[PDB]
């Protein structure tokens, strides 16, 4: 009825702000992971090349 | 040059990217008054975070299908020197096949 | 589970047929045990088999150590079956709490009869074999689970508190490992990630300097009777015996890909005994397969290689994260719209504390100028 | 304004105490009393010092309400007992 | 020909996506509840048992 209880009340706020410090920490692994992929195709300067070998000009 | 045809891939999910946008927007104006801007070098906020990566997503996904919306695609993709480096050279190629189809037709 | 009329005319009338069953089982098993137990004294390395001595640095008690004390026969597959060794490990959990019950009626003679009323009402400490139709066992299993959702969370709070308390990760990465391992199982934990707090863990705890109240918390989470505990050596050895076992058709079903094949209903069943899949998620083979691979990754190539598992406390935190369910939330946001201090209203606000709303409210930038520039007079007035 | 309660405080100066960094502080330098945040918290000197939180009359951009589905968790359990009803 | 080899990727993405969004609502719903709780206590109409519930 006593002794419990105050020891509860006394953790609860170092509980919550550790938990708010993961729930960040959880938002910036996120944030951080995300990059802009960019992909290399064949330039089409060589496609043309190659239809003029075709074309046998 | 590519390769072969990927195997297939399964939705785990069913929307469209127009569903998805829609439920960004939605998401996002809730927040709007709770949101508030800050300096670049200023630490972030929660809000400016989930609106940073959604929109990211959002925009690399339509500049893969081909919407090339450079106005949008500069402020939520542009990070690094190379994504300029490399939108300036998809910035080019996209602009001069255009004109190049408009001196080809006339 | 609480106990229940229900329950109490279903065992009722399954006792002696459950009993029947039972002393099949209890045949079955001894077969395959004493083949188990003749090939591990054959083949078993010395030092298994001697039964090697590992004492606790600090009070120099025995406990069984996870390297010299645990052997896993890569071989077993050619004398013993996967299903056989299955069986082996349910008839193992049944014999603990039927001998336990045994004991008490033997102890107290005819004054255990209320008790067994008591016991028989509630199907957390029957025995499988009591069940003689689908829904019965399910009705079982659901109470297990019960019981493991209860017990869980204890241990591994237990586990996390005293680390954290007593000692903090070394590396960024054990950081991430230990911070990922005690997630609810909501989320899915990465094996890859989590896996080093098993090495982290083994600089602090080691499954040899296992203490008894931790002990006692995780034979509640698997379901194993514990009073009386008596020495932690007991229980101990209890859950040596049942992972040793679990860890040798691991090894089976890994070199031989059984799990593949093996049914939906029996994959379940693999994956309950491992305490990866409560039944009451109703879980289809896809996230059952899925836990079941993430469990074979945590143990790592490894364990393939040479047979040796993880630290076993980490091993049994993992596994048991998944009875850790988030914590429950029940009621409509409005309810926030209430206030909880209302009874109080009646009493409005006496002197001191229209004084302070006075002191600290709106106004208290003008009361502080008020209160400092009085008081620079006076004393200005004093000197 | 209420004459009701807030976060208890035992007597404890934020400022100086053990677990001061969970405490959020102000723009006035004074930590608050709650792991809310407080704006116009302040610090008494009797004997020992203690910190104290006065209620008032603000307005703050209320976020609309989510879905239940976002932020219920029905994961009750026969033993359990929440809060409210042990109180 | 494009279409079809940039399709499982894109599939991929949308699904990211998506969960993506789900998993950053319950975050918003936490927020707005903090902010609701933080409004009862300015008031002094919060117990301690509502806040742990
Ligand atoms: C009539 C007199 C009564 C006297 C008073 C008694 C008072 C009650 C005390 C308890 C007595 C026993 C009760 C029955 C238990 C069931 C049998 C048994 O041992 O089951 C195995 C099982 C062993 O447990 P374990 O942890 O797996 O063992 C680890 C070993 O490594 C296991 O080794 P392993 O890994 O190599 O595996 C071996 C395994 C491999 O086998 C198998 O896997 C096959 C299955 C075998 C076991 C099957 C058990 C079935 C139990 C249920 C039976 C049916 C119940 C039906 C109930 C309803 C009926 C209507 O086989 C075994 O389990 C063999 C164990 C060794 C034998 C133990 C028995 C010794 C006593 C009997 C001989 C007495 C001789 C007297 C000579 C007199 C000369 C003057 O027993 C238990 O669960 C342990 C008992 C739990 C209760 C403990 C309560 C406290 C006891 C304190 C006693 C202190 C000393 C006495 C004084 C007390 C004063 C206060
Ligand atoms: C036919 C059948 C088949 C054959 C037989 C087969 C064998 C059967 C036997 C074996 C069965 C084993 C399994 C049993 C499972 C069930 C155990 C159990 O009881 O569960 C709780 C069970 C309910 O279980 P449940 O609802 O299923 O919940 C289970 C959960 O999982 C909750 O689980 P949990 O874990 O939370 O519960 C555990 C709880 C279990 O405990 C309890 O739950 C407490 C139960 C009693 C609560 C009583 C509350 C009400 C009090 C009323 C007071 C009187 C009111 C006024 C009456 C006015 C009447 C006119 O705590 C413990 O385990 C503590 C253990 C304590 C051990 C103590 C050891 C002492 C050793 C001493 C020291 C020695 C040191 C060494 C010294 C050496 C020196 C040389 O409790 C009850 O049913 C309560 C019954 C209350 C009866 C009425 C009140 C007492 C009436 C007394 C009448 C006296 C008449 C004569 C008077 C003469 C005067 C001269
Ligand atoms: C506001 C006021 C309210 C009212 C208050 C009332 C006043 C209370 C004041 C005092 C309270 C504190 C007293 C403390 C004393 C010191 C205790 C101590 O040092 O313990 C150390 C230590 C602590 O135990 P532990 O093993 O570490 O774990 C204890 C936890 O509770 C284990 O917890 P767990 O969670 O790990 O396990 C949970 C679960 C796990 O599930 C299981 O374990 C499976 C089921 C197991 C069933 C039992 C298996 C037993 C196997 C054999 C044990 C050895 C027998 C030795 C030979 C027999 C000796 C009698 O186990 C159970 O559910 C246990 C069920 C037990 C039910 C019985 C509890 C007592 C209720 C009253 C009935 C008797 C009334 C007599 C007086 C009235 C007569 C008219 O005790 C032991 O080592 C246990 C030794 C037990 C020996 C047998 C009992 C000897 C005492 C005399 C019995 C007389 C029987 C008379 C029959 C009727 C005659 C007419
Ligand atoms: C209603 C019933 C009433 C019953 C009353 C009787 C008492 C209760 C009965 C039993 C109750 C159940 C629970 C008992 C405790 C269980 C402990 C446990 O879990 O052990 C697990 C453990 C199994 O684990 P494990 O891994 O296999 O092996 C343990 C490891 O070695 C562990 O490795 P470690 O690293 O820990 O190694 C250390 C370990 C090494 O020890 C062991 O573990 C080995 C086994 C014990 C060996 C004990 C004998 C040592 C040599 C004695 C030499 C005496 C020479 C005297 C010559 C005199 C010539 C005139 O421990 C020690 O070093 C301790 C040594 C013993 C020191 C004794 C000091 C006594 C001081 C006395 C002060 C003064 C007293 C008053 C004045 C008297 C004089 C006027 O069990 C055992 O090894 C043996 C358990 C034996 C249980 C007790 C059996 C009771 C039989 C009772 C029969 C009589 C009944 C009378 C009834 C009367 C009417 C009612
Ligand atoms: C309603 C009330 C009615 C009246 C009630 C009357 C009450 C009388 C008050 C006085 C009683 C004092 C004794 C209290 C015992 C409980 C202590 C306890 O729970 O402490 C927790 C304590 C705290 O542990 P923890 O903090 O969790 O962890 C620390 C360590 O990590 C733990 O790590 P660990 O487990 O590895 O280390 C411990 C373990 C490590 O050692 C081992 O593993 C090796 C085991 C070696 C065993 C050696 C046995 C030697 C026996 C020789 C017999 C030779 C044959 C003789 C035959 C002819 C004569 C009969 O060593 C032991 O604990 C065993 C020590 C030797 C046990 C001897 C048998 C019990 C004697 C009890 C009577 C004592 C005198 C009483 C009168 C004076 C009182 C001032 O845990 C233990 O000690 C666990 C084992 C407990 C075993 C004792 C209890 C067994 C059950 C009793 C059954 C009989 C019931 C009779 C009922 C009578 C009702 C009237
Ligand atoms: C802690 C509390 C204390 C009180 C209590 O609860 C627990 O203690 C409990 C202990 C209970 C007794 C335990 C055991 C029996 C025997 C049974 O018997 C079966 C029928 C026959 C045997 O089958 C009876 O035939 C006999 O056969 C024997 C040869 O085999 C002959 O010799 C014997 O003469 C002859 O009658 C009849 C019921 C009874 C008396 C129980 C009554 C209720 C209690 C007093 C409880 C009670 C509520
Ligand atoms: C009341 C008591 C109740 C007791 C209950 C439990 C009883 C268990 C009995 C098990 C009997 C096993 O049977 C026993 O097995 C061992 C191990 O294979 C055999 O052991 C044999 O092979 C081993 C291994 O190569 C050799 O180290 C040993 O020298 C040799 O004898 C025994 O020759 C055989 O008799």
């Amino acid at each position: 009825d006593i002794m419990v209880p105050s020891f509860v009340y006394n953790k609860l706020p170092v509980i919550h702000f550790l938990q708010e410090k993961r729930a960040e920490q959880k938002l910036r692994r996120v944030l951080d992971e995300t990059y802009t992929e960019w992909t290399e195709e064949l330039d089409q300067a060589h496609v043309t090349d190659a239809i003029t070998r075709s074309l046998n000009i | 040059y590519k390769g072969e045809v990927p195997p297939h891939y399964t939705r785990k999910s069913s929307a469209t990217i127009e569903q998805v946008e829609k439920e960004i927007d939605a998401l996002l104006g809730g927040a709007e008054k709770l949101r508030k801007t800050s300096t670049d070098d200023q630490p972030m906020d929660k809000l400016t975070l989930m609106e940073r990566c959604l929109r990211h997503a959002l925009w690399s996904y339509h500049k893969e299908e081909g919407r090339y919306d450079f106005d949008q695609i500069g402020r939520w993709v542009v990070y690094t020197p190379e994504d300029e480096v490399k939108l300036a050279q998809l910035k080019r190629e996209v602009e001069a096949k255009e004109k190049l189809a408009a001196l080809r037709k006339r | 589970m609480q106990g229940s009329w229900s329950v109490l005319k279903k065992n009722c009338s399954n006792f002696f047929p459950g009993l029947l069953a039972f002393a099949q089982q209890t045949q079955e098993a001894y077969g395959i045990w004493l083949r188990i137990y003749n090939r591990q004294q054959k083949y078993g390395p010395t030092d298994f088999v001697e039964q090697s001595e590992t004492f606790s640095p600090d009070y120099h008690k025995r406990f069984h150590s996870q390297d010299k004390n645990m052997w896993v026969d890569k071989e077993l597959c050619t004398e013993v079956s996967q299903k056989e060794v299955a069986r082996l490990m349910t008839y193992k959990l049944d014999m603990w709490r039927m001998a336990h019950c045994a004991g008490a009626l033997l102890a107290t003679g005819g004054y255990a009869i209320p008790f067994g009323l008591f016991w028989l009402a509630n199907d957390t400490w029957v025995p499988s074999s009591f069940n003689l139709t689908g829904e019965e066992l399910r009705a079982w299993r659901e109470a297990q689970d019960l019981y493991r959702y209860r017990s869980a969370p204890s241990y591994l709070t237990d586990t996390k508190w005293h680390f954290d308390f007593h000692a903090y990760p070394w590396n960024e990465t054990q950081e991430r490992a230990w911070d990922d391992l005690f997630e609810k199982n909501d989320v899915r934990r990465d094996p890859k990630v989590v896996r080093p707090a098993a090495e982290m863990y083994d600089g602090f705890i080691k499954f040899e300097l296992i203490r008894r109240k931790s002990l006692r918390h995780l034979c509640r989470s698997m379901n194993i009777p514990t009073f009386p505990m008596l020495a932690r050596l007991c229980n101990g050895t209890r859950v040596r015996d049942y992972w040793n076992l679990a860890w040798c058709e691991d090894y089976m079903v890994i070199t031989q890909r059984l799990h593949e094949s093996m049914t939906d209903e029996e994959l379940y069943d693999y994956a309950w005994r491992r305490y990866l899949a409560p039944y009451d998620k109703n879980l289809n083979r896809e996230q059952l397969m899925e836990r079941v691979e993430d469990y074979f990754e945590f143990l790592g190539p490894d364990f393939v290689a040479h047979g040796k598992a993880p630290n076993l406390v980490i091993l049994t935190n993992y596994v048991l994260g998944y009875y850790n369910d988030p914590a429950y939330l029940e009621g409509d946001i409005s309810e926030l719209d209430k206030n909880d201090y209302d009874h109080l209203a009646s009493w409005g606000k006496d002197a001191f504390l229209r004084r302070l709303e006075f002191e600290n409210g709106p106004l208290r930038d003008q009361v502080e100028a008020h209160t400092q520039r009085l008081l620079a007079e006076r004393a200005a007035i004093a000197k | 304004v209420g004459n009701g309660p807030t976060f208890s405080t035992g007597g404890e100066c934020m400022n100086t105490c053990d677990i001061q960094n969970a405490f959020p502080m102000n723009d006035r330098g004074v930590r608050s009393s709650s792991p809310f945040q407080e704006p116009n918290t302040a610090i008494y000197d009797s004997y020992l010092a203690w910190t104290y939180f006065q209620p008032m009359d603000v307005h703050i951009e209320k976020l609309p309400a989510p879905e239940a589905k976002y932020y219920q968790r029905h994961t009750k359990k026969p033993w359990d007992v929440s809060s409210t009803e042990l109180t | 020909t494009l279409q079809q080899y940039r399709r499982a990727s894109q599939d991929k993405r949308l699904d990211d996506l998506v969960d993506l969004l789900e998993r950053f609502k319950p975050v918003l719903a936490r927020e707005a509840i903090m902010q609701r709780l933080t409004i009862k206590h300015l008031e002094g109409q919060l117990g301690v048992w509502r806040y742990m519930d």
